[PDB]
């Protein structure tokens, strides 16, 4: 699995790979691991399907009636507070990462890493077994003051130099452009994905 | 918490005349991988205590969140009475002790530091709930590198003044990073004192690799 | 290692258990008793894991008595029997589980005599005669040999004496002295102990 | 550790040896393994320290109150069966408890061996702890019903003594007791080493 | 541990041109005692005595094999083994077997054969030594003995009251270790005569 | 155990702790740890002390065999290569941490070998239980090309630091200069520790302890 | 993960006819390294009663916290303040309640008794004790006890008069053990702290041990 | 477990051992012995692990005899009792080590009765009594208490008597009869079986 | 540890980090993993010190005297073969991975990887731990017909950003360039090294 998420001005960009894998067989090579927590915020998911579901379920529930009740969108670091407190207070149990993008009006875009109940506002975060080989790649890519653009290429390049090299991911890359606009999402496929060196 | 994810390596302090001083980098350790290098592992507690903590991060961040929530709490009440750094480091004893009592740990070693009344305060806390004084402090890796250079300028001048003790933080911020392995060149240093808590960072300590030539 | 025996006749049942209480290598006590009343016309012989024989006896001892005090009659062999098998049976899957193997003797005025075997993990059976312990290994076939259904308590107390021998020459624990009673009509009797 | 009690025709006999050790240290040379629960009723303890003397001291204050609820003074056999109930509950739990109770009530010099597992056993003579093997050969071998006051206090005596000779984990002083009718009565309190060396000549 | 099976301990003591070298007498299983007059100590010469603790088996074993090699060596070279050659002797007898170890600590104590300075060394189980000024200890009562020893020992004692001196750190020390006892034997080495004495000791 | 060394302007300096211990309790509190290898070449050994012992022995004797066969003076090159490959061929099993130091015809060389047999030519080592101490001082002083006298006290003060922050570690420092000209061993080079001089004492008379046998043998 | 650490440090008690010693170093470690060199293991209960802990620093600070609240606690329901031997009765009994998660701390009590004599009392970490002459307790016990068995107890000498022990000469023999231990014992050094108990109240002396 | 038993005397050498040969829970056979004779003053008494007694015995029984063929003259118990220990010994850190336990009683011209105990490690010791087995934390100390040095044989008789009469009253295995014999300057004498 | 060699028209250029670690401990923070086997055949190691060190060593020795008896340069697989075979041989006992670089007249520059027993040659090969988050990097930036210089400066940043990320990577970075005229030793310092995304 391999998940990805930047900050631009005004908006942020998610994206990750489609593979499901159960050992040495994929058992759903078109999954989406973007799930949206509320209209402006979404979360990419790593490691286990079950626990991530469960807790990107329960999230969005809260976050539900929380913004019902407040009578407004809410925040994103209000989604990753309440991410961070469920994934922190069982961390015992679950095994999964739930990175959280998205958009308000008073911060902007916003990327927040929530891994193990520990929580970290970045302006690039990259999760799941194949970010290990694209540590380097970002590193010495990322430019402060890209566009959406930019980072929609940025965002497509990593994942799939992640792809090709690791076995738990795979198939097309699953990307969404969140922004005070509204939502677009977009899928590459995988005679569109970007080619490096594979030989 | 038998399992701790991200970590962050020692943390330093110092008393000096009129204050104290501690310091740790920014990094949080994923394993081996240097994963979250802009990461704070430096909390200002009050006006008077400023806390640094080593271990894993996810521990000291709900630390942060509980004893912060304590302060604002007492601040409320606006009846004269405050948490002196004793009292906040009894606090974490206690804390830690009961944890551990429930083979539930903290992952935590902390350096509380602090100035009230004149008199500067330096404090441990391990998970384990071992707490104990010094003049100088030094967790995980700083124990065995740190503290004996501490300890070598403390045995010749007990008291240090803020310049002498800052310098010596810093001479020491440079021998961890040229041997832990899971140090990172860009701290954080912070001082209390009669003023109250500052925070400077990030720096870097300034390094040779004069002896790879040879 | 404990023995029990129970050897059941037409109209009769004899029991008999060796009497030796050890710790590790030695024997504590030579002349203990591993039979327990529980009422007029039923006996418990219990063994096994220290503190769980009396513990786990006494229980039964305590209920059986209770029956009889609310209701004016005896609870009669085959139902104390159930009983008994009830309750080993509940702390079986539970945390503190009682470690006893068992024979339950009596007479009941409309069944007659009754004998039986019950194992540690609470499976009941009636048997003709039925043994406890590593001695049942050597005395079971012994038993085969010779017992027939309308066997007199003469003979029975003979046929106990030839088990009990084969213990003395084969077995290598020593059980030098053993408890014998019989019960019938006329409720529980001692009989004299067989010692060697 | 080393503990014994015997009946014979003037009452009963209460024995022990005084060493406590952790490992190959010897930590003491002066415990007292007796405790004294009433005038007419003494504890003997062998195993764990504390669990014995824990387990001990409850059931005393448990005596004490069967007094003042009954007016009456607490049996032998009621005692022994109170202590091994107690222990009971915590059966499986590592607790270490080796106890001979002893005393004289209606129905005479009573002796009963209760231990952790829950025994418990009335009996003529018993020994309990790691040098009791030994003590019983010659507690055994010079055991007399019928043995004048002198004598049991000379057998009782001699059987602590060789089993502190033998066994590592016992020794230091013996501290001997004579339960009567009348109540108990401390018979002498010996160092080990001064009997030893006077039957060695 | 193997090292406590048997029991036992053993210490040598400098003196003012004199060594002493003690050891008790107790050999037991366990926590069961078999006998009471165990040697633990050997004579490796006029003025030279060794001195194991550990397991019984291994005791006897490397004093055999060692009074082997001693007595070669006496007549292929002719003459009485000094102190520091026996301990390099003993050193490489017990490094041979660096995997799979004889379970014993050997204590040397002993005068030159030309000069009568006083020597003693310890051995550890791999034939590692420690040469020292003072005193050395081997057994299962080690931590009693250090501490008799580091408070008891003065420089440049003469021959009795180097006695006392060794005596009284065995006699306590032993007396607060159960799988040791039962006696305690005493030799005072000195240049024109050997002095062996057997200590009144507690046999619990 | 603390163990140190350094290459200064003219030669090697070597250092060491004096304390050794069985567990926790101090076994010797005078363990001469710098060894002989050749007149020019010295050890410092650290970790399981019969293996250090052994080793070390092993190679001077070898060394010297080559010295007598060669009629020249041993290189610090042909001892770190002898000892690697013995280190190397036990697989880690023959527990010796050394520092090996000496002068040669290229000059002052100083190695670090590990038990396993992997080595490092540097220009400051240090070993044993107190080694992050004294290497602590080494990091935060050291310059190359320091004068005799800077770096003698240099490493004494890297193994005091080891002395009184480990406790592995303590008693005397032992230092061994070697130059192109002369090796010096200074065998108890500082003595920063010394037992209290005690207020009262105890004393035993003539007949305090009981005696039961005598024999005296005369000779 | 393990609750447990071993912490060192070496404490040691003697009662004499009118007066009770308790005595300590003050260094604390954790594995090879010192974590402070001023942590004395001796706490005051009351003006004739001083505790002396040993072992997990863990356990030890928080027994000594509640020995603390159940001294203030008998006071407010019993009127006066714990007796030497009470307390002692007491914290058998704290000690006993974690007898299945025991504290790691050996506890020896120093103080005087109704009659105003020296009393000490030895406990192990789960509850069991007696009232003893003297006691060491802690990593160099082993050490000291054997010497004190000796210089104080009179064991294994003939033609000794049993004289009654000064305070003086309790003093120097106090000192001189711990000389001898820091030499030996690794967790044993920096410095020596005495407190003594008399019937004018408790006097404390400080006096320095090696560093290495 | 079995049982052995040593005692020396002025003059003599008395040893015993009891009979019974085990197979899980079955004595197999009751009358088995486990001295043997090495020469005509040596006895060999051994115990442990099946198969490894017999074959180890028989081992040393056939080298001690070859000295005597080599030479005209028997090895003394000394000289035998330690080369007994040097070869179990040898074999404690190979492959296949012998975990017996045994007692060598001899009568040397020169130097008289002896008695050795060797425990399944090889140390040696040389004793005035000694026992082997778990029926000798029951017997050592009656040997404490009523042996004395200038003990004659008739009052070892008692002695050893006395021992196995301790077995018979508080010991948990069944070893109903005892080999006796005695070793003097005669050689090897058969006394007569102590039954129970 | 992080080892990289590249193949270029006409040489090989051949660079790795300096860190010896022991646990969390730097054991050496200026060693030099570059090894030379021959007068233009060099390795690269990584895993165990010990081990590498042993193989380096005997692979030299046999290399030394196969060039005297055949009177000329050995060639570069001849040294990987050899490396090989002593790899693969003793593949139960040995943790290091030796990566053999250099240049012979018949072949030019070769890079061999020689992990585990397995022979492969490549136009670019990465090794050690630190070598995993540069993947993506080396992927994306590697472009067949780059010069020595462009060579040199590609081994620089692949190096310098797995030290950044990866714990038992660190301290100077050790390059040699190898082509016909000769070896060429360089190392670039602390604080020279390529700079890139960092905080
Ligand atoms: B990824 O590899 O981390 C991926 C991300 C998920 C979808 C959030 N996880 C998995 O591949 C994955 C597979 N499984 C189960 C394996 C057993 C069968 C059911 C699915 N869980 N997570
Ligand atoms: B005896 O040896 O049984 C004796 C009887 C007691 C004093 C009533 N017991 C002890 O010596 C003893 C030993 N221990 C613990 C054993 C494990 C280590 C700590 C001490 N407790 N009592
Ligand atoms: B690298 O991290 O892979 C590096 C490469 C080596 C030098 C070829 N290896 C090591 O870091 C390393 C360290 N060690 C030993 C650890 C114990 C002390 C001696 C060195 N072995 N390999």
């Amino acid at each position: 699995t391999t998940i990805m998420a930047v900050e631009f001005d005004g908006g942020v960009v998610v994206g990750s790979d489609s593979r499901v894998s159960a050992g040495e067989a994929v058992v759903n090579r078109a999954f989406n691991k973007l799930s949206p927590l509320h209209q402006h915020i979404y979360c990419a998911l790593s490691g286990s399907a079950a626990d991530a579901q469960a807790m990107a379920d329960m999230a969005a529930y809260q976050l539900e009636l929380h913004g019902l009740e407040l009578e407004e969108p809410p925040l994103v670091l209000a989604a990753a507070n309440v991410v961070r407190n469920i994934s922190y207070k069982y961390r015992e149990d679950l095994s999964a990462h739930l990175m959280i993008a998205g958009w308000d009006r008073r911060d902007g875009g916003q990327v927040y890493g929530t891994m193990g109940g520990m929580l970290t506002r970045q302006p690039f975060a990259i999760g799941g077994s194949g970010s290990t080989y694209i540590y380097g790649y970002v590193d010495a890519a990322y430019k402060p003051g890209m566009s959406p653009e930019e980072c929609r290429s940025f965002t497509t390049n990593a994942i799939a130099l992640a792809m090709n090299r690791d076995g738990s991911s795979g198939g097309v890359i699953h990307l969404v452009t969140i922004t005070a606009a509204g939502v677009d999402y977009q899928v590459i496929l995988g005679n569109e994905l970007p080619k490096f060196y594979d030989e | 918490t038998q399992n701790p994810m991200v970590t962050g390596t020692s943390v330093l302090g110092v008393k000096f005349e009129g204050g104290v001083v501690i310091a740790a980098d920014m990094l949080g350790s994923y394993g081996s991988l240097a994963r979250f290098r802009n990461i704070s592992r430096i909390m200002r507690v009050n006006d008077s205590t400023m806390l640094g903590a080593s271990g894993d991060y996810a521990d000291f961040q709900y630390l942060k969140q509980v004893l912060g929530q304590m302060v604002i709490d007492e601040e409320l009440l606006g009846d004269g009475h405050s948490y002196s750094p004793r009292a906040i480091h009894s606090w974490l004893t206690r804390a830690m002790y009961s944890r551990r009592s429930k083979m539930n740990p903290l992952w935590n070693t902390m350096v509380i530091g602090g100035y009230a009344d004149g008199e500067s305060f330096l404090g441990y806390v391990d998970m384990l709930g071992v707490a104990y004084e010094a003049p100088s402090l030094a967790t995980g890796y700083g124990a065995y590198l740190a503290q004996p250079l501490l300890r070598e300028v403390l045995e010749k001048q007990p008291v240090l003044s803020q310049t002498e003790a800052r310098e010596l933080v810093e001479r020491c911020m440079r021998v961890l990073y040229y041997r832990d392995a899971r140090s990172y060149n860009r701290f954080q240093i912070a001082t209390v004192t009669e003023k109250g808590v500052e925070i400077e960072g990030p720096l870097s300590a300034e390094t040779n690799w004069e002896i790879a030539h040879m | 290692m404990e023995y029990l025996i129970g050897i059941q006749g037409p109209d009769y049942v004899l029991v008999a258990s060796d009497q030796v209480a050890a710790s590790s290598i030695v024997q504590m006590k030579d002349d203990h008793d591993k039979m327990f009343k529980m009422s007029e016309k039923i006996l418990l012989l219990c063994v096994g894991e220290a503190g769980d024989t009396v513990q786990f006896a006494e229980y039964i001892q305590k209920n059986v008595q209770l029956y009889k005090m609310r209701n004016g009659y005896e609870l009669s062999p085959t139902a104390a029997a159930n009983f008994t098998r009830r309750n080993l049976a509940d702390c079986l899957r539970s945390r503190t589980p009682y470690h006893v193997n068992l024979l339950l003797a009596g007479y009941d005025e409309h069944e007659g005599p009754a004998l039986y075997y019950m194992d540690y993990l609470a499976a009941l059976a009636k048997a003709p005669f039925a043994a406890h312990g590593y001695g049942a290994f050597l005395t079971l076939s012994i038993l085969d040999r010779y017992y027939t259904p309308t066997i007199s308590r003469e003979r029975a107390v003979e046929l106990l004496r030839k088990c009990l021998e084969e213990l003395q020459k084969r077995f290598i624990l020593n059980l030098p002295t053993f408890s014998v009673r019989i019960i019938d009509k006329n409720g529980i009797h001692d009989l004299d102990n067989i010692s060697f | 550790t080393t503990t014994l009690a015997f009946k014979f025709q003037h009452g009963v006999i209460v024995a022990v040896d005084s060493r406590a050790t952790a490992g190959n240290y010897i930590s003491s040379s002066r415990v007292n393994k007796v405790i004294e629960i009433n005038p007419s009723l003494l504890g003997t303890m062998s195993g764990c320290a504390a669990d014995c003397q824990y387990w001990e001291r409850l059931l005393a204050k448990e005596c004490r109150l069967y007094y003042l609820r009954n007016g009456e003074r607490i049996s032998v056999s009621a005692a022994s069966k109170l202590l091994s109930n107690m222990v009971y509950q915590y059966r499986g739990m590592d607790l270490s408890m080796g106890s001979m109770i002893c005393g004289w009530d209606k129905k005479g010099p009573g002796l009963y061996y209760v231990d952790q597992n829950g025994t418990r056993l009335s009996g003529n003579m018993f020994s309990t702890g790691s040098g009791s093997t030994y003590a019983y050969g010659v507690m055994d071998s010079g055991y007399q019903p019928s043995l004048s006051p002198e004598e049991a206090y000379e057998l009782g005596r001699r059987a602590i003594t060789y089993a502190t000779h033998r066994d590592s984990y016992s020794g230091g002083i013996i501290n001997m007791y004579h339960m009567k009718e009348d109540g108990w009565v401390k018979v002498e309190s010996t160092d080990v080493n001064e009997l030893l060396h006077q039957y060695q000549e | 541990s193997i090292m406590s099976y048997n029991g036992g301990a053993v210490m040598a003591m400098k003196g003012k041109n004199c060594v002493a070298i003690a050891a008790d007498r107790r050999f037991g299983i366990q926590a069961q005692m078999v006998t009471t007059d165990f040697q633990k100590i050997f004579p490796m010469g006029d003025r030279l005595y060794i001195g194991l603790a550990g397991l019984a088996t291994d005791v006897q074993t490397v004093a055999q094999r060692l009074k082997f090699r001693l007595n070669l060596y006496e007549l292929k070279e002719g003459r009485q083994i000094k102190p520091y050659t026996l301990m390099s002797m003993v050193a490489n007898l017990l490094y041979e077997k660096r995997f799979g170890p004889y379970y014993t600590e050997p204590v040397i104590a002993g005068l030159d054969p030309k000069t009568f300075k006083p020597f003693i060394c310890s051995l550890d189980l791999i034939g590692c030594p420690m040469v020292t000024d003072d005193f050395v200890v081997s057994g299962t009562c080690s931590e009693q003995m250090y501490g008799m020893c580091e408070s008891l020992w003065e420089p440049n004692m003469d021959p009795e009251h180097l006695f006392e001196t060794i005596s009284q750190a065995m006699l306590n020390a032993v007396d607060r270790d159960a799988v040791s006892g039962m006696g305690v034997i005493v030799h005072i080495i000195e240049k024109d005569k050997i002095t062996t004495r057997t200590l009144k000791a507690r046999m619990d | 155990t603390t163990i140190a060394g350094l290459v200064f302007r003219d030669g090697v300096i070597l250092g060491a702790d004096t304390r050794a211990t069985n567990d926790s309790v101090v076994m010797d509190k005078n363990c001469e740890k710098i060894h002989f290898i050749a007149p020019k070449i010295y050890c410092c050994g650290a970790g399981v002390a019969a293996d250090a012992e052994m080793t070390t022995r092993m190679a001077a004797s070898n060394m010297e065999l080559h010295s007598l066969s060669t009629g020249r003076e041993p290189r610090v090159t042909t001892v770190t290569r002898l000892l690697r490959q013995t280190l190397f061929r036990y697989r880690g099993h023959v527990g010796a941490s050394l520092l090996v130091g000496g002068v040669d015809f290229s000059g002052p060389q100083l190695y670090s070998v590990h038990p396993h047999g992997s080595y490092s030519r540097l220009p400051f080592t240090a070993l044993g239980s107190g080694q992050d101490a004294a290497l602590a001082v080494l990091e935060d002083r050291f310059q190359p090309n320091m004068t005799l006298e800077a770096a003698q006290e240099l490493l004494v003060e890297a193994i005091t630091a080891g002395i009184l922050g480990d406790l592995g570690s303590g008693g005397s420092v032992d230092a061994c200069v070697i130059t192109g000209t002369g090796a010096k061993l200074l065998r108890t080079l500082s003595s920063p520790t010394k037992p209290t001089e005690r207020p009262s004492q105890y004393y035993f008379a003539p007949g305090t302890t009981a005696v039961q046998s005598q024999t005296v043998k005369p000779l | 993960f393990s609750p447990y650490a071993f912490n060192g440090g070496t404490v040691l008690a003697i009662a004499g006819e009118d007066f009770s010693i308790v005595a300590s170093d003050t260094r604390l470690s954790e594995g090879f390294s010192i974590h402070t060199r001023d942590s004395p293991k001796c706490y005051k209960l009351t003006d004739k009663t001083v505790i002396g802990c040993s072992g997990f620093h863990g356990d030890c600070l928080t027994l000594t916290k509640i020995i603390e609240a159940r001294l203030k606690m008998y006071k407010h329901s019993n009127n006066k303040t714990m007796t030497t031997g009470a307390i002692a009765a007491m914290l058998s009994t704290i000690l006993y309640s974690r007898r299945f998660f025991p504290y790691y701390v050996y506890n020896i009590i120093g103080g005087l008794d109704e009659e105003g004599k020296g009393a000490v009392y030895s406990f192990d970490p789960v509850g069991s004790y007696q009232r003893d002459s003297f006691k060491a307790g802690g990593s160099a016990s082993a050490m000291l006890q054997p010497l004190l068995d000796n210089q104080v107890g009179f064991k294994n000498m003939q033609n000794v008069e049993h004289v009654p022990l000064s305070l003086d000469r309790a003093m120097r023999l106090v000192k001189d053990v711990f000389i001898s231990a820091a030499e030996r014992d690794v967790y044993t050094g920096d410095a020596l702290r005495i407190c003594i108990v008399t019937k004018e109240g408790i006097r404390e002396e400080t006096v320095p041990l090696r560093k290495d």
